RNA sequence: AGGACCGAACCGACUAAUGUUGAAAAAUUAGCGGAUGACUUGUGGCUGGGGGUGAAAGGCCAAUCAAACCGGGAGAUAGCU
RNA sequence: CACAGGUGGUCAGGUAGAGAAUACCAAGGCGCUUGAGAGAACUCGGGUGAAGGAACUAGGCAAAAUGGUGCCGUAACUUC
RNA sequence: AAUUCCUUGUCGGGUAAGUUCCGACCUGCACGAAUGGCGUAAUGAUGGCCAGGCUGUCUCCACCCGAGACUCAGUGAAAUU
RNA sequence: GAUGUCGGCUCAUCACAUCCUGGGGCUGAAGUAGGUCCCAAGGGUAUGGCUGUUCGCCAUUUAAAGUGGUACGCGAGCUGGGUUUAGAACGUCGUGAGACAGUUCGGUCCCUAUCUGCCGUGGGCGCUGGAGAACUGAGGGGGGCUGCUCCUAGUACGAGAGGACCGGAGUGGACGCAUCACUGGUGUUCGGGUUGUCAUGCCAAUGGCACUGCCCGGUAGCUAAAUGCGGAAGAGAUAAGUGCUGAAAGCAUCUAAGCACGAAACUUGCCCCGAGAUGAGUUCUCCCUGACUCCUUGAGAGUCCUGAAGGAACGUUGAAGACGACGACGUUGAUAGGCCGGGUGUGUAAGCGCAGCGAUGCGUUGAGCUAACCGGUACUAAUGAACCGUGAGGCUUAACCU
């Protein structure tokens, strides 16, 4: 339950090769305000698909 | 599913009467002994009814020779020739499984007047 | 396996889940829009909407049902006096879910849940 | 010979007039359209390709739509191949119906079984558990030993362990065919066939015999 | 489902009152015996002047089980207790001259026509 | 009346499971024993290292006991590593 | 250690209960300083189980089971 | 036999089957009379055996409820090498 | 400067000096049943009582209850009964401290897996333009057990008692695969009964807490004890063995040429994986055929315009799932929730009226509620887009059309 020989920076990097994040593919642009928002998420100012859904 | 629904309804019986748990019924079921086919009567209290269309069943319990016997009839099986309610019992349940521990005075199902 | 099973456990016991959704349904009725975690909203739909369906047809028995659930006189009065007549013509889907990003504290996907006539 | 592609509608019973309840599986074996005929001269083996059902117009991709339109058949939900015996011969576009099992007494049903997920050893290989008490410690269902010792100093291939169970192709053989109702496109087999309701089954004639 | 150490009642006038299965004959690693399956039993409680005495080792046939048998139609017949009718080890014919309580269709066979003929009712 | 009985506080620690880089350098959960007594407990005091104290196990004497801990003889000696 | 441990005395309500046990609660205090989602194996703490009932095992370990009040009744043995 | 080796002594009981248990025999390797002998009611978280009840202890596991394990965000060790 | 040491459990794997089944020779083999030897390792190969015991004895089975190797397999898999800590006692030894492969009672079994290995499962790139799908199949794995009854047939054989080979069905045991129609289990998300208590002002009705408070049933799913299916038939090459023809050796001889038969072993036949099979296969289908510089003129680099088939991402999700993955659907929409109708389950709701002094009973009422089920319905949520992917795909030779 413990290593016999110290793994290299080579193997550490090889293992971490799958730990890279993935950038958001492309933000959507609200049709009325023009703001940028995550797809299927309401905009920061409260707009979604061309309507004001939440006050403030 | 619809296809299964018509397949069941093509075989379901239509003569089955209305009975309830607590009813005493007698069920005449075909017995094929030897080459000859006859009818044998099984009479007792109905203790469970499972309604699933063609897959409906019911449990009849009797006390034969001091030996309780339970039998689960498939309501639509051709072997189950006929059913008749010899007495209407009144109980406040849907499965009378407490009658297994009861016998005699403590296994009496009150009549249902209406 | 959970084949065909329904309802989310939400990392709670049954009593806590029942009480939490009673409180959430009360809050959603009272404020007509609340901000929750997305699965909590997706499970609060199944609790809130039957309350409105119950409130559609008014009776003392239905009032006692909608009070056995929820357990607030203010909420049941609001149900039967507004949300019943307001939704009398709508055949379900009284609630709308709008995903609104993520929570700062724990990166929980959050959503607003709203009554559709608010 | 060739088989057909059906859908597992569900499972019911058939009460024969002699009071016997046959537990049958219902397969919605509708028409199968032959989209392609593969011969030795072009493919090195004799087979037919069939499709069944019908797929969404906007979800039939252009290559698949073109492949179907070559045969001139409406786009089905999939494509399956059936190898051919030397005597039989089919042509493109032919619609093969469940009447093919009119004189066939036993069939083979192959389909993807239910996926039990990540199944432990006790479920997957029927390993026996260990004493629930009598001092046992954190090992009430573990696989126990998995090898010998320094010889061989390794775990052998094919060893039985936990893993993915089900969700794989399974063939139940020599199922009795009870009824072959062509007018409703139905096949009724005596017994249980792999997979859940709505899955795709391939029903071939018996091969053991 | 009668296995080893199962206490069966005795459904004949042969003297035994309680017997205990000790072996299920008919196969290797065989687990249970149903209605009509021969078992080896030992008498654990017998009547005083009965035909057989406490402790004897002799075969028996199971005639009533709480699990019960399943008919081809799907029906089941469940009794309220497990019962067996003693047989001789060699002749495998019933020892008792009477059988108490019902028995079932599963015995309608050449080996147990004695039991079927002497039973009160056959279900 | 009782080194009586059943049983909480209080005192213990018989079984099991957990834990065994623990929540804890000996505990937790479920049971368990005494529970007006040879009981238990607060406060203060006394007995000290070949010595104390011990309903006795070589037990306890500041997480240390077939002879405490600290300083010194002392850089003991080590045909051993 | 912001540690499931240890620490002497005083006060001590309501209902049921013999009770300072126990269940629900007042007065009062708190939700235990990471949360959210999913609902695999396996582990921990629990619930239930067909027929059987110690066949398990070193051993009925563990679990199951019994459980109160009033009355009836109560053996061998005994230092009575 | 808390003693007994040979030894699972031999006979009887209990069990379908009993190296354990109970009652005996005596051939006490190697009991024995205050480093006490033989009994003994009551007592025991004491040792052995047996029976009734009861059960997932087991035939043979199945399902379910929770806490982890699994994924996401924050913090972030360790033995070992 | 530590390789845990008996037995038990879980898990196995190999050898053949084979226990059973399979094929034979000889027999002091009439038959059944044997004895013994040769070939054969595909599969199978007990449950209990005693003891800590493997072992052995015994009970009862079975076709058989094989012998061995694997650190007398297997404690970073479990146990801790045995033996080897400290307590205590017995017999014996010793003056004594103490000692005894003599016993008797008691006695803390640690590890979060880096590497190899194995079971699953993905990401990258490759496969020579890109994409979707179907597939061939090298190669690998799984499976291979057997009884009992009946017919043949009381036939052959036999003084009789007894009792067949060969061949054919039926039915089980163990094991495996699948499934949930049935019988059931679970079903803390469904319905009800009831105890204590607190609360919703009170009655009535309900809710919380008490292990789901304790129970009684039970939907879907998952399940087994439940129900279907499987072991093959056949083919090829053989083993031990049996031969035909046949000389060497005028005969003889199964062999030296030549021909034949021959087993559960082997190769197939059955089922699953499988083109990373870098030897990267095949067949369909679909998509993209615009300009322009620089030169390090190379299978070169770059700019503009153009982004195709498709994919991915996101969302609703699934009898798919740890996460990936896979499947369905995204308004040209039944993918999920809701709603509607039904089924199912529990079992005559509340309110009101009547009878009763009252608990309570009766009527509306088989009502009410009803999760995961079924058939429908766009009411809610699956938004236009955007993102990746390009712009006809190297050289040589051959054959074709020219
Ligand atoms: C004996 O040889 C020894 C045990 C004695 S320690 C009680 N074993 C060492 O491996
Ligand atoms: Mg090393
Ligand atoms: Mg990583
Ligand atoms: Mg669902
Ligand atoms: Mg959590
Ligand atoms: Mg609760
Ligand atoms: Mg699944
Ligand atoms: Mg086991
Ligand atoms: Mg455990
Ligand atoms: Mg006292
Ligand atoms: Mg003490
Ligand atoms: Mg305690
Ligand atoms: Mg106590
Ligand atoms: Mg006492
Ligand atoms: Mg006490
Ligand atoms: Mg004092
Ligand atoms: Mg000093
Ligand atoms: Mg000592
Ligand atoms: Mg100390
Ligand atoms: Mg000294
Ligand atoms: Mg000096
Ligand atoms: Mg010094
Ligand atoms: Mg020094
Ligand atoms: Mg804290
Ligand atoms: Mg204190
Ligand atoms: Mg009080
Ligand atoms: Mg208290
Ligand atoms: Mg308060
Ligand atoms: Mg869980
Ligand atoms: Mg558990
Ligand atoms: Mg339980
Ligand atoms: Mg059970
Ligand atoms: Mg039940
Ligand atoms: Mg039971
Ligand atoms: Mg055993
Ligand atoms: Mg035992
Ligand atoms: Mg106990
Ligand atoms: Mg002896
Ligand atoms: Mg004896
Ligand atoms: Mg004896
Ligand atoms: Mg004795
Ligand atoms: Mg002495
Ligand atoms: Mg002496
Ligand atoms: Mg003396
Ligand atoms: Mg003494
Ligand atoms: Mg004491
Ligand atoms: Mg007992
Ligand atoms: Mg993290
Ligand atoms: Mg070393
Ligand atoms: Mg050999
Ligand atoms: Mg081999
Ligand atoms: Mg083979
Ligand atoms: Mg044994
Ligand atoms: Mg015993
Ligand atoms: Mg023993
Ligand atoms: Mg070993
Ligand atoms: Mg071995
Ligand atoms: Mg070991
Ligand atoms: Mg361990
Ligand atoms: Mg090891
Ligand atoms: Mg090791
Ligand atoms: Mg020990
Ligand atoms: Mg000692
Ligand atoms: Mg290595
Ligand atoms: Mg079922
Ligand atoms: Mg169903
Ligand atoms: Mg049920
Ligand atoms: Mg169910
Ligand atoms: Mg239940
Ligand atoms: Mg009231
Ligand atoms: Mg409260
Ligand atoms: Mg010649
Ligand atoms: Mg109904
Ligand atoms: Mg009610």
């Amino acid at each position: 339950a413990v290593q016999q020989n110290k793994p290299t920076r080579s193997k550490r990097g090889m293992r971490r090769s799958h730990d890279a994040l993935t950038a958001v593919t492309s933000l959507s642009v609200d049709k009325t305000s023009g703001e940028k928002h995550l797809r299927h998420h309401i905009t920061a100012d409260g707009y979604y698909r061309g309507r004001k859904v939440i006050a403030k | 599913s619809n296809i299964i629904k018509q397949l069941e309804q093509e075989q379901m019986k239509q003569d089955v009467p209305s009975f309830r748990p607590g009813d005493t019924v007698e069920v005449k079921v075909w017995v094929v002994e030897g080459s000859k086919k006859r009818l044998q009567a099984f009479e007792g209290v109905v203790i469970a009814i499972r309604n699933r269309g063609l897959h409906s069943a019911f449990t009849v319990r009797k006390i034969s020779n001091g030996e309780g016997v339970e039998r689960v009839f498939q309501t639509h099986s051709p072997v189950v020739d006929s059913i008749s309610v010899k007495r209407r019992g009144a109980v406040r349940k849907a499965k009378l499984y407490y009658l297994r521990e009861r016998t005699g005075k403590a296994a009496r199902i009150k009549e249902r007047l209406n | 396996m959970r084949h065909r099973k329904s309802g989310r456990q939400l990392n709670r016991n049954s009593s806590h889940r029942q009480a939490m959704f009673r409180n959430m349904a009360g809050s959603l009725v009272r404020h007509e829009i609340i901000k929750t975690t997305l699965p909590k909203a997706k499970e609060l739909r199944r609790v809130v909407e039957p309350l409105i369906t119950l409130a559609k047809t008014d009776s003392v028995a239905n009032r006692r049902l909608a009070f056995a659930r929820t357990r607030d006189n203010e909420i049941v009065a609001k149900l039967f006096n507004e949300l019943g007549p307001r939704f009398a013509s709508r055949a379900g889907g009284y609630t709308r879910i709008l995903k609104c990003g993520f929570r700062a504290g724990d990166n929980a996907p959050m959503a607003y849940i709203e009554l559709v006539d608010r | 010979m060739i088989g057909l592609v059906g859908k597992k509608v569900g499972m019911t019973r058939i009460f024969t007039e002699d009071g016997v309840s046959i537990p049958v599986t219902v397969i919605e074996v509708e028409a199968n359209r032959v989209t392609q005929v593969k011969d030795l001269a072009n493919d090195g083996y004799r087979a037919i390709q069939v499709t069944t059902g019908a797929k969404k117009a906007n979800r039939v991709t252009k290559p698949e739509a073109g492949h179907f339109a070559k045969a001139g058949v409406e786009a089905g939900r999939g494509l399956w191949e059936f190898r051919l015996a030397e005597g039989e011969e089919f042509t493109v576009g032919q619609s093969i119906s469940v009447e093919l099992f009119a004189d066939v007494k036993k069939v083979d049903v192959t389909g993807t079984s239910k996926g039990k997920g990540f199944a432990g050893t006790v479920k997957r290989w029927n390993f026996r558990t260990q004493d629930a008490t009598h001092g046992n410690s954190l090992s009430h269902r573990v696989p126990g030993s998995i090898g010998q010792n320094q010889t061989p100093g390794k775990v052998f291939k094919g060893k039985k362990m936990a893993g993915q169970m089900g969700n794989e192709r399974v063939t139940v053989q020599s199922l009795d065919v009870v009824r072959v109702d062509a007018e409703r496109n139905l096949l009724l087999v005596k017994g249980a066939v792999p997979g859940a309701t709505g899955s795709d089954l391939i029903v071939k004639p018996a091969v053991k015999a | 489902m009668i296995q080893e150490q199962t206490m069966l009642n005795v459904a004949d006038n042969s003297g035994a009152r309680r017997v205990m299965c000790i072996k299920v004959l008919g196969g290797s690693h065989r687990r249970y015996a149903g209605v009509g399956d021969i078992i080896k039993i030992t008498i654990k409680e017998a009547i005083p002047r009965g035909k057989v005495k406490k402790g004897d080792v002799l075969k028996a046939v199971v005639v009533r089980t709480k699990k019960g048998v399943r008919r081809p139609d799907g029906s089941v017949i469940r009794f309220d207790g497990n019962a067996c009718v003693l047989l001789n080890n060699n002749s495998e014919q019933p020892i008792g001259t009477r059988i108490f309580g019902p028995v079932t269709r599963e015995l309608r066979s050449e080996k147990f026509m004695k039991i079927i003929s002497l039973a009160p009712e056959v279900l």
